[PDB]
């Protein structure tokens, strides 16, 4: 079991990176989709006001 | 972007309000002249009588 835990620490150190990539990608993809739509709507709103 | 849209609506609305005010003052001054002219003539009728 001690040898399994030496190897298991390295697996958990990798899962911490996989979990950081999956969480940041999901959060960034949603936030950037709102920022793009809000920029398009804002540049459009300047012309509509004109 | 909102600051640009607000500046456009600001100048567009203030161009309208300025022209409305310029005409309302020209008219209210003319309507005043008429009210005074009425009061001066009708007051003279009563003084003569």
């Amino acid at each position: 079991q001690s040898e399994a835990e030496k190897a298991r620490k390295e697996l958990l150190e990798l899962e911490a990176l996989s979990m950081a990539v999956e969480s940041t990608g999901t959060a960034k993809a949603e936030a950037e989709s709102r920022a793009e739509a809000a920029r398009i709507e804002g540049e459009g709103s300047v012309l509509q006001a004109k | 972007l909102k600051a640009q849209a607000l500046a456009i609506e600001t100048e567009a609305e203030l161009q309208r309000v300025q022209k409305v005010r310029e005409l309302e003052l020209v008219y209210a001054r003319a309507q005043l002249e008429l009210e005074v002219s009425k009061a001066q003539q009708l007051a003279e009728v009563e003084v003569k009588k």
